[PDB]
């Protein structure tokens, strides 16, 4: 199912301290008598004062987004039928199609499953009709059978 | 005190409602059967709900603040739109505090909320559901003359 | 105290235990009751609203057993009773702060009752009472729990705890029902009121909460100093129930926990009279929420 | 039927988190000014943009001919800065900040009534003469560098108005004190915040304890009115309470909540017990 | 691969409930008054009781709650206009001097 | 039901190379026979070598808050009352005040209604009382039927 | 967030934001409703004998 995701909004981070690219300055007083007149103070204040003007740095994200895209991945794409999958570049790998290494050192690209598949749309992938579905993993009983043996 | 159930319905309705659509009330209230409540009742569909709020007048600094000056999370977020993120830190201005050792003081406002349903008056002689038709609808008294309604 | 204490988030981080269905040790014997997500306890709490200052508006129902269901008479009757006000009692917290001297407080303005009858004819009714009148007539009435309560004090680290009970008929007996409580929770009923006692989790001894029953280890029981009842060699140990064991040497353990055959018997027995034809999980309807088989974890 | 008034008492926090700026890092601090040694240091901000400064203060807009200025008192507001976001030129930027006597915390769970329609906050003063009025003063700054040259022009860069406010932390503690020198001082800046624990309070189950049960000492009385004769005997080794209890668990769902006996139970989160 | 040597711990947790003991000759609930009742009432005799407990040991002072099953009735019975009389009835510990 | 969010721990975003701001430095090592004194040793070691003092750089977040915020945002605050919007800027709407480009178009404050809203108490605003709670997005019943003749 | 009020191209604009548009469904009703006539004397549903 696939209703797409609600981030409507922006998720901007900030820096540690809230400001980094700060100013130095120096206090400035009205010079008296003569109107518009200026001149320096630094009997109190400090000759040196970080200011920052304009707004703070940030860094924007989309987290609904990337929270269901990693979903989607993981689940479906690693598990599509094999006739998908390519081989690693210069990794040592197995040959036996059947044993742990071959399963788990093929990669798949995130492009076969995204998104951005059938939005809108209460659908299942042809490509799985034909895999099974219980060797899976989430079924809740396998899982609960491993468990209790201990880990 | 003819509240009930710490909502703002008195106990009449509350027992009229319970006796229409369950026969329950006359010997205490409890929760009635899944098989008898069914979604449309009017049970399941019952809500009571209550807040505090600031008080007006006993307050002494009470300052209607307006939506144009409430500057929570003051430098991290647009202004009145959901725009780009702008301003200053600042420490804010909203809202009160209703808790900790510097608590406000308060009214109370409460009311229920119902769905799914329409309000329902049996016409019997004791409100008690007692068959497909009612003693009421057979005496000579509305059988055998004529009557306005208002 | 509670609030600005600190703790390392080294104890419990991503990963510990990973991949096993287990519980922390020193959680297991600490109250789970008193919490923030007691779901019931968060919905009493806002049901009141969220302020500090409230005015409330309440009914409180009639529970004693003996008046709970009788059908009175005309004419006229006295009825009086009382309530009690100390804050820590009534209310009821998330942590366990005494509320005295935090200094909250509740105070009464006016108390009334109420009463329902019902618009019988008046022949019927008049009829109704004369035939209840007659003392062939009388009105039975039952407790639910119908028990006789006692309570043991049990020191620091101990081991053993004996009970004696002084000869005496046993005519139309029942059966034995035990559990365990943790001081500091624990009240202290029979007077006014009380001092000397700070806390607040959830009374156990006084709702149901209860959660230390996985630590016992064997209970024995005599009858005039020879019999080791039920005797007449039943059970795989005849002279009492082991729970649950430590060190197994023959395999008396079973759902791969640590408890022994025997008592998984007896239990299934005495809830459901299941286990002379195999075992197999009972209907939802004679299991409700507080019965055995409905709360059984089992971990490793 | 029992109507009353009831206190919770001062530690009555029913919410996780916080709710003052939770957006806040948890380490920025507030604009603030300080004292060392024997000067003053200013930690400060401005993001509203000017046209020109004077003397008399900072134009905001234009009647007619006269130049408008800011109103003292609540201007410019924290939450008003330049939405474009790729960085141009400014030259009259204005905000504001705190003076040294009001005690520094951080920007975390931050609060301060309110003491005027406009949205203003500032600690009123009874004036000299009868009356109440605020305190608040304007510093003005300009480059550095650009102070080794004639007074041909100095003209102020950047505006500040000082104001002291009384903060407060409502429901958060400091987490980190990083020395016991108390006082305004530069080493305080390191300090962060946490929020408080969460913390519920109501009645009880069913009203348990609310009327006594099971004491001879006050136990209650229904008898018929010229007899007198007591028709309630009660036990001091029988529990009432768990009575209700388990006979309401079984001639019924428990699960469900109901609120005119303020039916509810107390059960625990499945997920949390067991990991 | 590399793991380590490993020992197993079990245990199991049982929350809300009471352990229960019944007093039957079969431990079946066969009725609300089981037959060891009845088969003492047979006797007419009385006994004297003695029980043992051991439990995990906690670093706190602790109660035990013991529950004894029994009968407990009342029968209430109203003669005339506004008058109650009533009788209570526990046994095997029973309450009245009368 | 508003119970507030689970932050008491920050969420930190680090540099993607562990590390970004470092200096440069030199190899030394001890001058024999004189108690103390060092000389340069280039031999085997580049004279110029990256090393960073201090803890790493890396910018804050707030999670919960920011999800709690957006769902609040998104399933509720759209839906308020026409007369509580006001009119974008610069930007033509249609006068009708029922097709869907007016509805889409409007803009509606988020301070209205943010996680800071009357906190701790499970409550309805009166502003949504009288709006009718059946025409929404969220309606399982609704986006079943939807789905089912396709997208 | 439309910075200016013309049209074209001008640095003016280059800044501007977007935002996406909200869902809206359409489908049938439940069971159907409104699909055959009822209790409409213009169109009165007809079965009998031939
Ligand atoms: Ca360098």
């Amino acid at each position: 199912e696939n209703h797409g995701t609600e981030d409507e909004l922006p998720n901007y981070c900030f820096p540690l301290g809230g400001v980094i690219n700060t100013e130095t300055l120096t206090k400035v007083k009205p010079k008296t008598g003569q109107e518009n007149g200026w001149e320096k103070d630094a009997t109190e204040f400090s000759d040196k004062n970080e200011i920052r003007v304009g707004n703070n740095f940030a860094m924007e994200i989309n987290l609904n987004a990337n929270l269901w895209r990693n979903f989607l991945y993981s689940n479906i794409a690693l598990y599509l039928p094999d006739k998908l999958k390519y081989s690693p570049s210069n990794v040592k790998i197995s040959d036996n199609p059947n044993t742990y290494d071959y399963m788990n050192k093929r990669v798949v690209a995130p492009g076969l499953v995204d998104c951005y598949i059938n939005l809108g749309a209460r659908w299942s992938l042809d490509y799985m009709d034909n895999v099974n579905p219980f060797n899976h993993h989430r079924n809740a009983g396998l899982r609960y059978r491993s468990m209790l043996l201990g880990n | 005190g003819y509240n009930v159930a710490q909502c703002n319905m008195t106990k009449d309705w509350f027992l009229v409602q319970m006796l229409a659509n369950y026969n329950i009330g006359y010997q205490g209230f409890y929760i009635p059967e899944s098989y008898k409540d069914r979604m449309y009742s009017f049970f399941r569909n019952f809500q009571p709900m209550s807040r505090q709020v600031v008080d007006d007048t006993k307050y002494k600094d009470y300052q209607q603040v307006g939506i144009l000056h409430q500057h929570n999370n003051s430098g991290f977020v647009g202004y009145l739109a959901p725009t780009m993120r702008e301003g200053q830190a600042y420490p804010a201005n909203f809202p009160y505090p209703l808790i900790g050792k510097t608590a406000v003081d308060s009214i109370t406002q409460k009311k229920f909320l119902c769905d799914r349903t329409l309000w329902r008056i049996p016409f019997s002689s004791n409100f008690m559901s007692m068959g497909a038709l009612t003693d009421l609808g057979q005496n000579l008294l509305y059988a055998n003359s004529a009557h306005a309604l208002d | 105290y509670m609030n600005k204490r600190v703790v390392a988030p080294g104890l419990v981080d991503c990963y510990i235990n990973l991949g096993a269905r287990w519980s922390l040790d020193y959680m297991d014997n600490v109250n789970p009751f008193n919490h923030h997500r007691n779901a019931g306890l968060r919905y009493r709490s806002m049901l009141l609203g969220n302020g500090r200052y409230v005015p409330f508006h309440i009914q409180v129902p009639q529970k004693f057993f003996a008046i709970k269901n009788l059908l009175l008479l005309p004419g006229s009757y006295t009825y009086e009773w009382n309530f009690r006000k100390d804050v820590n009692m009534v209310l009821q917290s998330s942590l366990g702060n005494d509320l005295r001297v935090d200094g909250a407080s509740i105070k009464f303005d006016s108390i009334c009752l109420y009463a329902t009858f019902f618009p019988m004819a008046h022949n019927t009714a008049s009829t109704l009472e004369a035939m209840l009148r007659n003392d062939t007539n009388d009105q039975s009435f039952n407790d639910y729990l119908s028990a006789a309560n006692m309570l043991y004090p049990i020191p620091a680290n101990a081991t053993n705890v004996p009970i004696s009970i002084p000869s005496r008929n046993w005519a139309a007996f029942r059966g034995w029902a035990f559990t365990r409580l943790k001081t500091k929770e624990t009240p202290s009923l029979g007077s006014g009121y009380d001092p000397y006692y700070t806390y607040s989790g959830s009374i156990p001894y006084l709702d149901g909460t209860f959660y230390l029953n996985h630590t016992f280890k064997k209970v024995a029981i005599t009858f005039d100093s020879s019999v080791s009842w039920p005797g007449n060699d039943r059970l795989l140990t005849p002279n009492e129930f082991e729970i649950k064991r430590s060190v197994d040497g023959e395999g008396y353990n079973v759902a791969q926990c640590n408890m022994t055959k025997d008592w998984f018997l007896v239990q299934m027995l005495a809830n459901y009279n299941i286990g002379y034809q195999g075992f197999y999980i009972p209907e939802s309807y004679k299991d409700r929420m507080y019965s055995f088989f409905r709360n059984f974890q089992p971990m490793s | 039927d029992i109507r009353g008034v009831l206190d919770r008492g001062p530690t009555f926090k029913p919410y996780s988190g916080t709710a003052y700026n939770a957006l806040a890092p948890k380490g920025a601090p507030n604009p603030c000014e300080w004292d060392e040694a024997q000067k003053t240091h200013v930690f400060g901000q401005a993001p509203y943009s000017g046209i020109n400064i004077t003397k008399e203060g900072i134009q905001i807009g234009v009647e007619g001919q006269t130049p408008k200025y800011a109103d003292k008192t609540f201007q410019p507001e924290p939450q008003i800065g330049e939405s474009q976001w790729y960085e141009t030129e400014i030259n009259h930027a204005a905000g504001r900040v705190l003076k040294k006597t009001t005690p520094m915390k951080p920007c975390y769970g931050s609060y301060a009534k309110p003491t005027n329609e406009n949205g203003g906050q500032g600690i009123l003063v009874k004036q000299q003469n009868g009356k109440l009025e605020s305190q608040v003063e304007m510093q003005f700054f300009s480059t550095t560098e650009a102070t080794a040259g004639n007074g041909d022009n100095l003209t102020p860069k950047v505006v500040l108005y000082s104001e002291d406010v009384d903060i407060e932390t409502p429901d958060t503690h400091i987490s980190y004190m990083p020395t016991i020198k108390e006082g305004n001082s530069r080493e305080l800046m390191g300090q962060q915040s946490m929020p408080n624990r969460p913390n519920y309070i109501a009645f009880r189950d069913n009203f348990i304890g609310l009327m006594y049960y099971n004491s001879t000492g006050n136990m209650g009385v229904l008898a018929g009115q010229a007899s007198q004769l007591n028709a309630v005997v009660d036990l001091q080794d029988r529990n009432t309470e768990l009575s209700y209890q388990l006979l309401l668990d079984s001639i019924g769902d428990r699960t469900r909540y109901f609120s005119m006996w303020n039916q509810a139970v107390d059960s625990y989160d499945p997920d949390v017990r067991i990991i | 691969k590399t793991a380590v040597d490993s020992i197993t711990q079990k245990k199991f947790l049982c929350d809300r409930t009471l352990w229960r003991i019944p007093f039957s000759s079969n431990f079946m609930s066969m009725g609300a008054l089981t037959d060891l009742g009845q088969n003492l009432l047979y006797a007419n005799s009385a006994h004297a009781l003695d029980m043992t407990f051991e439990v995990d040991p906690m670093d706190e002072p602790t109660l035990l709650y013991v529950l004894f099953e029994v009968f407990d009735v009342v029968r209430v019975h109203r003669p005339h206009r506004g008058v109650i009389e009533t009788v209570y009835l526990r046994t095997p510990f029973s309450a009245g001097n009368a």
